[PDB]
């Protein structure tokens, strides 16, 4: 399962 | 800064004449991912071919696998055809059974 | 074994030709699981091994809106890096993602990544601490100290040793028939004359799973690693992969060479010669 990426760069 | 193809043809099982395979043609180590790969039959392209979702390894270089069934015979020519923004020219890589 | 989830990002930008495509897939091991593409007609996370057709809806409306989400991200991390490296909104440029854990055989964590590239050059990478980042230049400065404003690690931390762990266990379990099980290579060496003078002698090791192999040619017991051809591992398209290497070898000498085969599979390293 993969997540939704933190933040921006 | 870009990276060429490596490419390597060649069957997923030994070759057999007349005895169903699939042909692969493997294109990896390159940058940018766009590329153009076509597997010919006597210089014809084949259609229909598949491909691999696109990954790549720890450098950061692209692979993909091309492959198509077919059935070795032992005078039909098989090759893979790819062009890449590093090429002057489409690359053609034929099929050999001993590699 | 010990076994590893990762999943690969790569998004490219294409200007005069729509928006930056998106792509993310996800492996166990050497093993494909799942793929979106944001270029499909109708954009899923789809399965792509059997063992996770299992998982319910919710799995899969979830991970298509991950995916949709990441897409956007990824095309604003394009325009700003354009901003970062001073770039004209001319050219097609790539950013990329390899994230996932590594896990040993009691299913501990052994280590976990979260690492970025840009046109094919690392851009900015979590520490092995999983704590602090490796900026490659000035641009990736820029995210680093924003990262480090958010506590963006403290996040990427917690979901590599929580949810990365847990669903790859998850995985291998469901999987153990295929996951777990490694496939030994089959070996044999063939013989080509070359001319009168040498031939070339080529070690072959088919069928394999996983792909990591050790494949050495050895001149009356030295490793001749400086003289080999040795092509890189390659897929099959039946799980499995395939290698050769391969030496030339002065007319008549052949019995002085020796292949030597390591593979996981394999409970003893094997030695092969050509067989006339």
């Amino acid at each position: 399962f993969e997540d939704l990426r933190v933040l921006s760069f | 800064i870009q990276r060429t193809p490596k490419i390597q043809v060649y069957s997923r099982h030994p070759a057999e004449n007349g005895k169903s395979n699939f042909l692969n043609c493997y294109v990896s180590g390159f940058h940018p991912s766009d590329i153009e790969v076509d597997l010919l039959k006597n210089g014809e392209r084949i259609e229909k071919v598949e491909h691999s979702d696109l990954s790549f390894s720890k450098d950061w270089s692209f692979y993909l696998l091309y492959y198509t069934e077919f059935t070795p015979t032992e005078k039909d020519e098989y090759a893979c055809r790819v062009n890449h923004v590093t090429l002057s020219q489409p690359k053609i890589v034929k099929w050999d059974r001993d590699m | 074994g010990s076994h590893s989830m990762r999943y690969f990002h790569t998004s490219v930008s294409r200007p005069g030709r729509g928006e930056p495509r998106f792509i993310s897939v996800g492996y166990v091991d050497d093993t494909q699981f799942v793929r979106f593409d944001s270029d499909a007609a109708s954009p899923r996370t789809e399965p792509r091994a059997p063992w996770i057709e299992q998982e319910g809806p919710e799995y899969w409306d979830r991970e298509t809106q991950i995916s949709k989400t990441n897409t956007q991200t990824y095309r604003e991390d394009l325009r700003t890096l354009l901003r970062y490296y001073n770039q004209s909104e001319a050219g097609s440029h790539t950013i990329q993602r390899m994230s996932g854990c590594d896990v040993g055989p009691d299913g501990r964590l052994l280590r976990g990544y979260n690492q970025f590239a840009y046109d094919g050059k690392d851009y900015i990478a979590l520490n092995e601490d999983l704590s602090s980042w490796t900026a490659a230049d000035t641009a990736a400065q820029i995210t680093q100290r924003k990262w480090e404003a958010a506590r963006v690690a403290e996040q990427d931390r917690a979901y590599l040793e929580g949810t990365c762990v847990e669903w790859l266990r998850r995985y291998l379990e469901n999987g153990k028939e295929t996951l777990q099980r490694a496939d030994p290579p089959k070996t044999h060496v063939t013989h080509h004359p070359i001319s009168d003078h040498e031939a070339t002698l080529r070690c072959w090791a088919l069928g394999f799973y996983p792909a990591e192999i050790t494949l050495t040619w050895q001149r009356d017991g030295e490793d001749q690693t400086q003289d080999t051809e040795l092509v890189e591992t390659r897929p099959a398209g039946d799980r499995t992969f395939q290698k050769w290497a391969a030496v030339v070898v002065p007319s008549g000498e052949e019995q002085r060479y020796t292949c030597h085969v390591q593979h996981e599979g394999l409970p003893k390293p094997l030695t092969l010669r050509w067989e006339p």
